């Protein structure tokens, strides 16, 4: 992120293509590390009725 | 042979169902009992069962099965054991008062009919099991039996007849389950009122391991005058498959609740309107009726105007007749509360030996209370239907059926009220 705009130019020329947009490192574009709690869903066979294990 | 429910007093086979003339012998003898009983007995046993089979007399207890066939299951001789006759009077199902009202006010009909049933079958004696709460009624009955023994109608020479008989009065201790054929038998034997599996049948091995056929009060009380007046006359009234007179107990939300003897296959509306005058607020104020006591589902008023009080009709209406104890609701009462109360009853009165009625009745009790309060959601209604269907034919005795049927009657005819109570509780 810090490449003083002329070394950025040097590396983008020697490489062949802009890499300041596609960087090997991670600064702030990542999913953060403490998150909200989820509510995971519940699959079928939780029907509460018309659901007998002999049928499925 | 069409639209016949009303009749006169020559046919009233319970001439003193209101205690208005006399219950003792002197006063009952006038009303046509103990008249030709020697001739009846010495006519023959098979003649009696023929009169029964021609009368088309179905069991006037809960489960209506044709007598004659039932009583003929121990016409065979005895292979080294005595035979017995258990008269059932544990009138514990809600709404049912008829057996009380005959127990008092006409015991001698019962006594002579029980004798007649024994000699039609074979029986050393009889055991009249009667509810423990019916103390005074049982004492009236014991007094009647004592008068009979004194007058010489029972004992070493039962009205002569070359046939000896006794009549005992066993006294229960307050449990609805002891009305079943087999819980009754075990209670007489001196144990808990826990039914047996059926097989074995009481006619091969019953009370004290001896043959028996259990019978209800009126089922036998109408036997002697049937023999005295023929199966043609008893079968002339009522439809061809379910015939005869019928005691009708009426309760709840009607101006004049009463017990009535009436013609079988009478419409429910004719019955309610003639006797026990119109329901509170009239027919339009009717909401639902239970024709049996409590082991029969509901009726929604859509098939109250076009239904006959019969076994076959109510079976066609996805319902059933039991002891015919009509109960009425009149739009001014929470119905789910009533059925929840019935299931609370069926929980209290369970014996508990077989798992479905032990647990699932308590399930349904809790869930129906939760439905009363509205603390459930409609995905549980069909779950509870499934619970009912699990309980139905998975039991030793038909108390699980009786617990499950009102549930189905409410789910079939009153589901939107459950929906409304649920959405009300959810909103609030
Ligand atoms: C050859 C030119 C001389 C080197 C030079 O000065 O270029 C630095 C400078 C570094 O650019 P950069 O790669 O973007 O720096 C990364 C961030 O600035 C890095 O950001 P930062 O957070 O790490 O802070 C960097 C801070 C760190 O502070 C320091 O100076 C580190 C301590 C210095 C000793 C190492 O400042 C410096 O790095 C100053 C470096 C100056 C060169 C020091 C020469 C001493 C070497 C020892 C000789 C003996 O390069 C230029 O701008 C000119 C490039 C010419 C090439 C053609
Ligand atoms: C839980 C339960 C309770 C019953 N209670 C009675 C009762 O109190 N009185 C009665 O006559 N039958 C009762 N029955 C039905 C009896 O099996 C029936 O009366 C008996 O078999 C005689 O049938 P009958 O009408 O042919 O004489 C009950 C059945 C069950 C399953
Ligand atoms: S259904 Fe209930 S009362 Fe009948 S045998 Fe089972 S547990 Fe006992």
């Amino acid at each position: 992120a810090s490449a003083t705009r002329v070394i950025q130019k040097l590396r983008n020329w020697a490489s062949g293509q802009d890499l300041q947009a596609k960087l090997q490192l991670r600064y702030q574009e990542i999913a953060k590390r403490t998150q909200p709690p989820p509510k995971l869903p519940v699959g079928p066979s939780h029907k509460l009725s018309n659901n007998y294990y002999c049928t499925r | 042979k069409t639209s016949f429910g009303s009749l006169k007093d020559e046919d009233r086979i319970f001439t003193n169902l209101y205690g208005r003339h006399d219950w003792r012998l002197k006063g009952a003898l006038r009303r046509g009992d103990w008249y030709k009983t020697k001739e009846i007995l010495l006519k023959g046993p098979d003649w009696i069962l023929g009169e029964m089979k021609t009368s088309g007399l179905r069991g006037r207890g809960g489960a209506g099965f044709p007598t004659g066939l039932k009583w003929s299951f121990m016409n065979k001789p005895s292979d080294g054991r005595p035979k017995y006759l258990v008269v059932n009077a544990d009138e514990g199902e809600p709404g049912t008062c008829k057996d009380r009202e005959i127990m008092r006010h006409d015991p001698h009909k019962l006594v002579e009919g029980c004798l007649v049933g024994g000699r039609a079958m074979g029986a050393r004696a009889a055991y009249i099991y009667i509810r423990g709460e019916f103390y005074n009624e049982a004492s009236n009955l014991q007094v009647a039996i004592r008068e009979a023994y004194e007058a010489g109608l029972i004992g070493k020479n039962a009205c002569g007849s070359d046939y000896d008989f006794d009549v005992f009065v066993v006294r229960g201790a307050g449990a609805y389950i002891c009305g079943e054929e087999t819980a009754l038998i075990e209670s007489i034997e001196g144990k808990q009122g826990k039914p047996r599996l059926k097989p074995p049948f009481p006619a091969d091995v019953g009370v004290f391991g001896c043959p028996t056929t259990v019978a209800n009060v009126e089922t036998v009380a109408v036997s002697p005058t049937i023999c005295r007046r023929g199966g043609t006359w008893f079968a002339g009234f009522g439809r061809e498959r379910n015939s005869g007179t019928k005691l009708f107990n009426i309760s709840g939300h009607v101006n004049h609740p009463c017990t009535v003897e009436e013609e079988m296959s009478v419409p429910l509306k004719e019955l309610i309107e003639k006797h026990a005058g119109g329901v509170t607020g009239g027919w339009d104020n009717l909401l639902a009726v239970i024709p049996g006591g409590s082991s029969t589902p509901l009726i929604p008023k859509s098939v109250c105007e076009t239904v006959l009080m019969d076994f076959d009709a109510l079976v066609q209406a996805q319902t059933g007749l039991g002891t015919a104890a009509v109960i009425v609701m009149d739009r001014s009462t929470d119905i789910v509360k009533a059925i929840a109360r019935l299931i609370e009853f069926y929980k209290h009165e369970s014996c508990g030996q077989c798992t479905p009625c032990r647990e699932g009745v308590d399930w349904m009790n809790k869930v129906m209370a939760r439905f009363v309060k509205g603390d459930a959601r409609p995905a549980e209604i069909d779950s509870l239907w499934e619970i009912s269907k699990q309980i139905e034919g998975h039991t030793i005795c038909a108390l699980g059926d009786g617990a499950a049927w009102p549930v189905q009657g409410l789910i079939r005819h009153f589901r939107p009220e459950l929906e409304d109570r649920m959405q009300r509780f959810a909103q609030q």
